[PDB]
């Protein structure tokens, strides 16, 4: 018994998006059958129930936006996707449930057995677009450079031209909801250097062409 | 709403861990069956374990579940690096119509000591706050295993519009980085007291405050 998926993709806000959903060693339409998604990095969320008798439930977030069909002839369930949200982004997986009733009185419960790998749906208002630079100001001192709402990646940063690397910390960037990128990246200085030795982040962009060195100074 | 499980445990290989998963009874007194899922990162999750302690297909001898009504437990003996997953807990019963799932747990598997992360944790800056924007910056480094909580605050009430966290990845000294960025409008940031960033490692927390000046 196997599901497999394809479509989802990339659409803006308010765009329609589908996902399909196909069986091998079973029909979808005598089967108890379920939407799920996952936000990255997060946990598993319900989207939708089939039962064998094929009616469907929502959540309530996304009852009148999202419809489940069936597509007997290719042995499938269809999620078609409408009204898109910046929340609707995350991978989203159909289910096969193994259960045992006899009308409404359940006498035994497997559990989610079956799985397709997943199918990506990002929802983004986000073209190519080079970053704002900000300076993160200042024993030791750290200071840093927030390069903030880019795409695609990646960036490239460097300190000084390169002549300053140790210390140096440029963390990966975070994906946000916008669909837009951003990182910072910080360097650990001597505090007596501070107002006597210059510190310029290099930042550079190339999907855009954009190229930003921001000198970072003492508060 | 949610099954309650701890967001990460960790364990040395060989030794054995325990999931907990609990509130199965907050929803009536019929028999509920739980079952659990173990997802590898990039993968799609696999039912491992029904009716508490039943495993599944060739789920071994070292995954076993027991359950105290309302606190199920799901036991990992032998524990070994194909065990770092995210394990999932359900609850069914006669009557619901989804399952409640509980919110997941990181298993980490220790290969190195424990490490605590560093915080450090950026205002906004004026040249931000003149393009009308404003991101405070926590950034968390230096910290093993790579499993972190980040909660913001507001003054004292938790934020969670406008959070975007990273998930931890490996760095070059083999200890875990992340960041997490809290956006605000500048109006929001000039009119509160603090803004805090709040880390959770391994049962331990370090808080970071900063304030408008």
């Amino acid at each position: 018994d196997r599901l497999f998926q394809s479509g989802g993709g990339v659409s803006r806000p308010g765009g329609s998006l589908r996902v399909n959903c196909g069986a091998s060693g079973f029909t979808v339409r005598t089967h108890y059958m379920y939407w799920l998604r996952q936000s990255p990095g997060k946990g598993l969320e319900w989207v939708a129930f089939m039962n064998s008798g094929g009616s469907v439930s929502y959540v309530d977030s996304v009852r009148g936006r999202f419809s489940v069909s069936r597509d007997n002839p290719a042995n499938a369930m269809v999620l078609q996707m409408d009204a898109l949200k910046i929340e609707d982004t995350g991978t989203y997986y159909c289910a096969r449930e193994l259960r045992e009733a006899w009308y409404g009185d359940l006498r035994d419960y497997s559990g989610l057995d079956v799985w397709g790998r997943g199918t990506i749906v990002s929802i983004s208002s986000a073209s190519t677009k080079g970053p704002s630079v900000f300076p993160l100001a200042p024993g030791t001192a750290a200071l840093g450079c927030l390069v903030k709402d880019y795409f695609p990646e990646p960036v490239t940063v460097s300190w000084n031209s390169g002549a300053l690397t140790s210390g140096v910390h440029t963390f990966p960037a975070v994906l946000q909801s916008s669909g837009l990128y951003s990182l910072s990246s910080v360097v650990t200085v001597p505090s007596s250097s501070l107002g006597t030795q210059t510190y310029i982040c290099n930042v550079n962009h190339k999907p855009s062409n954009t190229k930003v060195d921001k000198r970072v100074e003492p508060k | 709403s949610a099954l309650a499980q701890p967001p990460s445990v960790s364990g040395s290989p060989g030794q054995s861990v325990t999931i907990t998963c609990t509130g199965i009874n907050d929803y009536g007194a019929a028999y509920k069956f739980v079952s659990w899922y173990q997802q590898h990162p990039g993968k799609e999750p696999r039912l491992i374990m029904k009716n508490v302690k039943d495993r599944w297909s060739v789920t071994p001898n070292r995954f076993s579940g027991s359950t105290s009504g309302n606190t199920a437990s799901l036991t990992i003996s032998n524990l070994q690096s194909d065990d770092e997953a995210q394990y999932f807990c359900a609850v069914y019963a006669g009557g619901f119509t989804f399952p409640r799932l509980g919110g997941g747990t990181k298993l980490s598997v220790l290969s190195q000591p424990k490490a605590a992360p560093s915080v450090t944790l950026f205002p906004p800056s004026s040249e931000e706050l003149q393009a009308n924007k404003a991101t405070l910056v926590c950034l968390i480094s230096d910290f093993y295993p790579g499993a972190v909580t980040v909660a913001w605050k507001a003054d004292s009430s938790p934020v969670k519009a406008g959070v975007e966290t990273t998930t931890p990845s490996k760095q070059s000294n083999n200890k875990y980085a992340a960041s997490s960025y809290l956006s605000l409008t500048p109006e929001q940031w000039k009119s509160h007291r603090s803004y805090s960033c709040q880390v959770t490692h391994e049962g331990s927390t370090v808080e970071k405050t900063v304030a408008p000046t």
